[PDB]
């Protein structure tokens, strides 16, 4: 049952887009350190990525924002603008 | 949708194509035309940088 | 039935555990990929609030 | 030229424009999610506290020679654009009569659903306690069998010809009836994709099948009720797959009994025409499941369902794993049987005609078996299906008789299924050495006897005859077949999945239109049309029989796709006939350009035969159809070859038999003028090289095309350079 | 991905590509877009190939479906040796040096090594990466792409016009296949020069570091826990860990029969006060029996022809006072209601609401006199007094169970327009229907029915004055309407609501207001329940006793949520039905024709719901409804979070109780704790209280 739902899960690791990311409820976003809307957080989160050297998510994968995801924690500064 | 053009050209394309075939068979002014390509080709030559 | 504080006593790194047995033998990134939250929970820090 | 104006002062603000130029079409999808999202400030009470509040509704600016500011009691409606919500109780109330009423073509889905309530005949109301039966069924009437993707394909034509994408009689039917009558190219869209597209779902019902028990499933069933109710007059598409049963069952007993049963099943499945539409796409996109249809969907590499199927039954495995160990059995007759005895403990729960069980079996031993069905017969089926399956020494050493069961392709069966068709027919000695047990009739559980009899305390060893229907799980799952040369499907374990031997429960009506055009089908359809399809084969293919006839002609003759109509003319005159049209195709061939090639097709199907030296002559040539002999002559026309001289088509039998978008160049060349739309009818003299903007995207040269480039044969002889 | 590629391909090419990935062990399962990408060159290939032939003469043309070659050897679809002796042959044919990589396909007319590629990024790129890799030998380069463009080496594309054509109109309608259907992902994939490998995620520093500080305390790095997760053995460690465990970790089954289940405890102190938000038995109308006809009427002038239908207004002498606070400001904020109230005349123009002046009885009414002043840390770092508190143990008072006992009972009004339901044509539609209007005949005329309307139009008033009037006091009349057993519409007055500052910015915002309701209760019978309320003795009214006519004035406070939890009082309705409609079906399943018109209609069924004499009082059916839905009621206005914890502890000591009853042998682990959880949520709040007594006196009642 394994190997199935491995599989299942792969392909959808593959196809997700990153719209799955903004259909949820309040979340926490760190850009402002406060709660907001899931949409509303992502495009903070994209906007701070993009200000810096962090531009994979315009390829329209989940895995490539998870890649930035990835990338940030070994950037020894990250700059917020407002 | 579906294209591997961008938003800019895809746009000014769908610009440009509604342009003739409203100025050509349907009715819309000369000058209007003229107007409307070259902002159409401002905006391409905006994309440049 | 009913768990009692069931949601304290779940610790990631058994999470952990228990993908790594589920992904066993696949390739290394589904593995890679899919084991990052637990990890990212074991190493986590709660906001109090507003004070 | 407001929206270009957009574009101009949006593309100046450097954030604005770089979004614009770097995400493509493709991802707009995604990029029009991103929402502020302050939307649900309680809408009940603004909508409420906005009703209150006067003028809350917004229109354009025509209102204001539309209708008046103020009412006949001086009311006033207006606002500088909102609107009193007054406003459109007085335009409904005299306001523009139009003649759109129309409506009912856009909105047939929603009068079709009032139309079976009007003559929905009700009936009683039988309480009981319904128990769930998990089924799945699809909801939506009247909608051809057409997938998401070809649906949505349908109406980006029908609403957005100049749009459409870079890719069928309901695309005309529609975009007639509602030419210039729209409405609302959105609404339009939505409701078409709401009644064309199909919705399969798994649902739990109490009776309900057809798309209008579903849709009225509220009135129905309920908690504990069941409310007897009849619409009147079904829907499309519960009879649309039956008739791709029935051609896959055809298609796999005719098959079965070739030489090479796989091939044959190709190319029969490639060739056969289902409703106007190609069976193989079918089969790529339909999620009907049956025994034939996997068998036709393993053939050409299409996943089908783990479930393996036995006695009619498919079965799905919920716990438990098996070792194969090989074991040699003796009969109760002395037969030695090798077998391949399913040892360790499974689990299963099978699904069935009108029967379904759930089984629990350990090494050559039943367990446990729960079976509900509908007829007494049926459940005495599943029962000993059950039984033959348990693999027990009970019912080994109860085999009566020597066990030799063929196939209709004269085949030694397995001994599962030699035991199977054994006690199929008669199992009386099966019930009566099995044995019986004491239970208890708990949660509406009853017990069966030897004498297929219920009874409260008494029933056989391990089983149980379940009231109130057993819970029928149809989990999916999709696993990679491995189709073998003899039509056998196996899984990569290597698990015996599927076979032919076990696929005809029933004759075929096939509700729908079906054809058949390969070679072998020609007998189902009577012996009238092997004649017209054999006619209209030489037709199609004629202009490669021309010249395959001028040379090495021998070959041209022994083509198998002549066995059906050379199987009509009597097995005595049969070389008579063949020896006479080969010496005058012969005479023909010798004496250059004097040959007519309307005597040609009318007596070439005859030299299939072996000929024989005929020491006479032949004018009228006979075939027998349902006993009957008809005569086709060798001179003018007959009622069985009709060729109209002016007309040039060719009637057989009062059955008419023939008569004798664009592609890419690249991307946008400046070159050949200016792009153009999709709406561009006229073809320009046929050469027109010309660029095109192409569905939402980018712009692409275009020209015209000169032969069909289909899915034919042209794949399979790719396969001449292969295996040389 | 993998399903969709036995789509838009033939079997044999799919066949060949499973053949093609058996070569290297590429596992399909994983490799799809490996896959997909060897069956798009294979089709490429097949489409290249076919439809050329070479005439008499050096040159190629075009067939359909007599004896001719092809001009083409495949080479890419066949296997590797049959691949290297086939190059190799015409190699030694032709003389020509073979090149060091297996090409794709051979020319007859230009004697060239044509091998093709399709790649998904700009076919620049792919180009020179094959001119790099293969340079100086005549090996003819043939690159296409997916957007169409098309790139042979040095402008010499090999083919036709339209054959080539043929193949990038494949290849786009197949982009724009695999692109709807959201399986554009192998543009990522095939961008590496070799287009098989998969998406790689790596693990650097700072998560890698994060990966080895969260395994089990036995390990360093975390590859050598998922190495030992690989390879695992249930050798049975199950056992062996039990075995170790002490014994006393153990579910040990403690029985229960009739002698186990003791009363529940109560607690014990100062009797319980009222909080409900507004009057409920003691509040006393004042009735217009007006058609104005309602709604869009404004409900200021018609509480001020409340007013005007009553005479003897007495100097305001009050009685019970509030035992902590100002109690005379009570008495002057009425006076000035009173006066702002005859003060109309003089402002020439009708306002349709009474703003009342910020007065100091009135800002000290609504707590609106200046609180603790907002500061900062730093400059109050340190003061003598800077402390920062659990409830008190309130004892269950008599008055409730009296309360309920009147919410019980009918009336002469009937307190809904319920709107109209379609012919019934069907037996469901039938059954439904004759439950639902004797359901709603039993419960209009009911005491409750006028608590839902009371609190639905309060609250409706409370909220919209909270959004236009932000900024000062506005006077709240407490109206409620009906209709007179005599069939007119009658409009009721219950008293009058002062609302405070009510910038409502969030739902759990609180606005404080004054409520002052009409009773004819003296407060001196029971002044233990008016704890929170201070009474002003108003008048003498017209019965003909002429009995006193009190005013009970309190400051409370509501929020957005508080009051939209009252607006939807309704609902106690509805669920009421439901459980009324359940026990139509669940208790009535066991029937071939369901018992409903027996349910109802006899009067012979009686249940248990009252114990007067030391003994169970059974009545009949329209008390069983009004008692479920004044249950329903109370528990929407009396709503705590003490009354939700009673109800999910109690619910299972009544399903074990059930369990016994049915001698279903149940049994318990720590019926003690129970009893604890039940006895936490037992403190203060009259409803809860009077909830635990009726479970008690239930248990006394069961055999028990």
């Amino acid at each position: 049952i394994f190997e199935n739902s491995c599989l299942e899960t792969m392909e959808v690791v593959q196809q997700t887009r990153v719209d799955r990311l903004t259909q949820g409820r309040q979340t926490y976003d760190w850009t402002l350190n406060r709660n907001q809307p899931a949409a509303t957080a992502l495009a903070n989160t994209i906007e701070v990525f993009r200000s810096n050297g962090l531009t994979a998510n315009e390829s329209g994968r989940l895995i490539d924002f998870l890649k930035d995801v990835m990338e940030s924690m070994d950037k020894e500064e990250m700059e917020i603008t407002t | 949708p579906v294209g591997i053009s961008s938003m800019v050209e895809a746009m000014v394309s769908r610009a440009r194509i509604d342009a003739r075939i409203d100025f050509e068979s349907g009715r819309i002014k000369k000058e209007e035309f003229a107007e409307i390509m070259k902002i159409c080709s401002t905006i391409e030559e905006l994309r440049r940088q | 039935g009913d768990n009692t504080k069931w949601n304290e006593n779940q610790n990631p790194r058994m999470f952990l555990a228990m993908i790594t047995y589920i992904t066993k033998n696949q390739p290394e990134w589904f593995r890679n990929v899919l084991s990052i939250a637990p990890i990212m929970f074991s190493n986590k820090m709660a906001r109090l609030g507003k004070g | 030229m407001e929206r270009i104006k957009e574009l101009r002062n949006l593309m100046s603000q450097s954030r604005t424009r770089e979004i614009l130029t770097k995400t493509t079409v493709d991802h707009m999808a995604i990029i029009k999610k991103y929402t502020s999202g302050r939307q649900e400030k309680n809408p009940s009470l603004r909508m409420k506290w906005m009703m209150a509040m006067k003028y809350p509704i917004t229109a354009d600016k025509r209102i204001t020679e539309m209708v008046p500011e103020r009412n006949e009691q001086g009311q006033t409606l207006w606002s500088k654009v909102m609107v009193s919500p007054l406003a459109v109780t007085w335009w409904n109330r005299n306001g523009p009569m139009t003649s759109t009423v129309h409506y009912p073509k856009v909105y047939k889905t929603y009068f079709e659903k009032v139309e079976r309530l009007k003559h929905g005949t009700f009936g009683p109301v039988h309480f009981r306690n319904q128990v769930k039966i998990r089924r799945r069924v699809d909801i939506n009437p009247g909608h051809a069998d057409l997938s998401a993707k070809e649906a949505q394909d349908v109406i980006m034509e029908v609403v957005f010809p100049n749009e459409v994408g870079a890719r069928l009689t309901i695309t005309k039917e529609k975009k007639e009836e509602l030419q210039d009558c729209k409405i609302s190219p959105l609404m339009v869209a939505y409701m078409l994709e709401r009644e064309l597209v199909r919705k399969t779902r798994f649902l739990p019902v109490a009776g309900g099948t057809s798309s209008v028990y579903i849709e009225v499933l509220h009135l129905t069933q309920g908690t504990c009720w069941e409310q007897m109710y009849t619409p009147g007059g079904e829907v499309r598409n519960d009879d649309v797959d039956q008739s791709l049963i029935i051609a896959a069952r055809n298609i796999v007993r005719r098959a079965a009994v070739s030489a090479d049963p796989l091939a044959s099943l190709l190319e029969m499945c490639h060739s056969t025409q289902i409703g106007g539409t190609r069976m193989v796409d079918i089969l790529r996109q339909n999620p009907t499941e049956e025994q034939a249809v996997d068998i036709c969907k393993a053939a050409m590499g299409l996943r089908i369902s783990s479930s393996f199927s036995f006695g009619g039954f498919t079965f799905k495995r919920t716990s438990g794993s098996s070792i194969k160990r090989e074991e040699e059995l003796l009969t109760g007759n002395l037969q030695t049987l090798k077998i391949r005895v399913h040892d360790g403990y499974e689990e299963f729960t099978m699904v069935g005609k009108r029967a379904t069980a759930i089984l629990r079996k350990a090494t050559r031993r039943l367990v446990q078996l729960i079976v509900s069905g509908r007829d007494e017969q049926s459940v005495a089926e599943a029962i000993i299906v059950a039984m033959v399956f348990s693999q027990e020494d009970c019912m080994i050493k109860a085999v009566r008789g020597d066990l030799n069961f063929v196939n209709r392709a004269n085949q030694r069966l397995n001994p599962m299924h030699q035991l199977l068709r054994h006690f199929q027919k008669d199992a009386k000695v099966l019930f009566q050495n099995w044995g019986i047990e004491h239970i208890d009739n708990v949660m509406g559980m009853i017990g069966v006897l030897p004498d297929m009899t219920p009874s409260t305390e008494m029933s056989m060893r391990g089983i149980r005859v379940s009231k109130m229907g057993v819970d029928e799980y149809s989990s999916t799952e999709r696993v990679v077949v491995s189709i073998d040369r003899f039509l056998r499907v196996r899984d990569q374990r290597g698990n015996v999945l599927l076979s032919p031997e076990e696929v005809s429960e029933t004759q075929g009506t096939e509700k729908l239109t079906i054809t058949y055009s390969s070679s072998m089908m020609w007998e189902i359809n009577g012996p009238e049309s092997v004649l017209v399809n054999t006619y209209q084969w030489i037709i199609r293919n004629w202009e490669t029989v021309k010249i395959q006839w001028s040379q090495n002609p021998t070959m041209l003759y022994n083509k198998m796709e002549f066995e059906p109509f050379q199987s009509l003319v009597p097995k005595a005159i049969r070389g008579q006939y063949s020896g006479f049209v080969r010496t005058l195709f012969q005479q023909m061939r010798d004496v250059l350009g004097t040959f007519d090639t309307t005597q040609i097709i009318k007596l070439l199907p005859f030299a299939a035969a072996p000929p024989k030296q005929s020491r006479m002559q032949f004018s009228s040539l006979t075939v027998n159809v349902r006993g009957s002999g008809m005569r086709i002559l060798v001179r003018g026309n007959s009622p069985a070859f009709n060729y109209n001289k002016t007309t040039k088509r060719l009637t057989i039998l009062g059955k008419d038999a023939g008569t004798l978008g664009f592609l890419i160049l690249g991307k946008e060349d400046r070159r050949y003028g200016p792009a153009l739309s999709i709406n561009e009818l006229s073809n320009l003299a046929k050469g027109e090289k010309a660029n095109v903007l192409i569905g939402q995207g980018d712009v692409v040269l275009v020209m015209k095309r000169k032969r069909d480039s289909s899915i034919l044969t042209d794949s399979q002889t790719a396969t001449k350079r292969i295996r040389m | 991905m993998e399903d969709f590629v036995r789509q838009c391909f033939n079997p044999m090419i799919v066949e060949l590509a499973e053949k093609a990935m058996k070569e290297y062990g590429e596992d399909l399962k994983i490799e799809t877009n490996k896959f997909a990408a060897i069956c798009t060159h294979l089709e490429v290939c097949f489409m290249y190939s076919d439809f050329h032939f070479i005439n008499e003469q050096g040159e190629s043309i075009v067939v359909e479906l007599a004896l001719l070659k092809h001009r083409f050897e495949i080479i890419e679809g066949r296997d590797r040796t049959m691949a290297w002796t086939v190059v190799n042959s015409i190699c030694n044919t032709t003389g020509a040096e073979k090149p060091k990589f297996l090409p794709d396909l051979y020319d007859y007319k230009e004697n060239r090594f044509i091998e093709i590629g399709v790649t998904r990024r700009e076919v620049h790129i792919y180009y020179l990466e094959k001119a790099n890799k293969i340079k100086s030998e005549n090996t003819h380069i043939h690159i296409f792409s997916f957007t169409g463009e098309e790139m042979a080496t040095k402008a010499d594309y090999t083919l036709d016009e339209e054959s080539r054509a043929r193949i990038k109109t494949r290849l786009f309608t197949i982009r724009q296949e695999m692109a709807n259907r959201g399986l554009w992902d192998s543009f990522r994939q095939s961008e590496r020069g070799e287009e098989t490998i998969e998406e790689r995620f790596e693990i650097t520093g700072t998560m890698r570091r994060l990966a080895d500080q969260s395994l089990p305390p036995n390990f360093s790095c975390l590859e050598n826990f998922r190495a030992y997760v690989d390879g695992f053995e249930p050798n049975g460690y199950i056992e062996g860990k039990l075995s170790q465990m002490s014994k006393e970790v153990n579910a040990k089954i403690e029985p229960f029969l009739k002698t186990t289940p003791r009363p529940i405890r109560l607690p014990d102190g100062p009797p319980c006060f009222q909080r409900s938000k507004f009057l409920l038995m003691d509040a006393l109308k004042l009735s217009i029996e007006d058609p104005s006809h309602e709604g869009e009427g404004i409900p200021l002038y018609d509480a001020i022809k409340c007013m005007r239908t009553f005479f003897g207004w007495k100097e305001p002498y009050i009685v019970k006072p509030h035992e902590k606070g100002i109690n005379p400001n009570y008495l002057l904020s009425w006076k000035q209601v009173l006066a702002e109230l005859q003060d109309i005349e003089n402002e020439e123009k009708i306002p349709r609401t009474k703003n009342m002046k910020k007065t100091s009885q009135l800002k000290w009414a609504l707590g609106e006199n200046m609180a603790p002043e907002k500061v900062d840390f730093d400059n109050c770092r340190d003061v003598s007094d800077l402390k920062q508190d659990e409830p008190e143990l309130r004892s269950l008072s008599s008055w409730i169970q009296n309360e309920f006992n009147k919410a019980c009972e009918l009336t002469d009004s009937t307190w809904i327009e319920l709107d109209e339901i379609g012919e019934d044509v069907a037996p469901i539609e039938y059954i439904a229907s004759m439950r639902r209007n004797y359901f709603t005949a039993e419960v209009s005329h009911c005491r409750a029915t006028e608590y839902i309307m009371k609190g639905v139009y309060i609250n409706t008033a409370l909220l919209n004055a909270s959004c236009a009037a932000m900024d000062d006091f506005q006077l709240i009349p407490m109206i409620s309407k009906c209709r007179t057993k005599e069939g007119r519409r009658k409009t009721n007055l219950y008293g009058f609501i002062i609302k405070g500052r009510s910038h409502l910015r969030n739902d759990t915002d609180v606005v404080n207001f004054v409520s002052m309701e009409f009773s004819l209760t003296d407060p001196r019978l029971e002044p233990h329940k008016w704890e929170k309320y201070c009474v002003l003795e108003i008048g003498d009214m017209l019965l003909q006793m002429s009995r006193p006519m009190f005013l009970y004035v309190r400051t409370n406070g509501t929020s957005k949520i508080k009051m939209k939890w009252g607006m939807e009082m309704r609902r106690c309705l509805l669920q009421s039905l439901q459980q009324i409609e359940s026990m139509i079906e669940a208790e009535s399943s066991v029937k071939e024709k369901d018992m409903t018109k027996e349910f109802f209609e006899n009067k012979s069924e009686t249940w248990p719901i009252g114990e007067s004499p030391k003994g169970v009082e059974d009545g009949s059916i329209g008390k069983v409804c009004r008692t479920l839905l004044a249950k329903s009621v109370f528990n929407s206005l009396y709503a705590s979070p003490q009354l939700e914890g009673f109800s999910a502890e109690s619910r299972k000591l009544l399903l074990v109780v059930q369990a016994l009853r049915d001698n279903l042998e149940p049994g318990t682990f720590d019926l003690e704790g129970l009893y604890e959880a039940i006895e936490e949520c037992l403190i203060n709040d009259p409803w809860v209280l009077l909830n635990a007594s009726w479970f008690n006196s239930f248990l006394t009642h069961a055999l028990r």
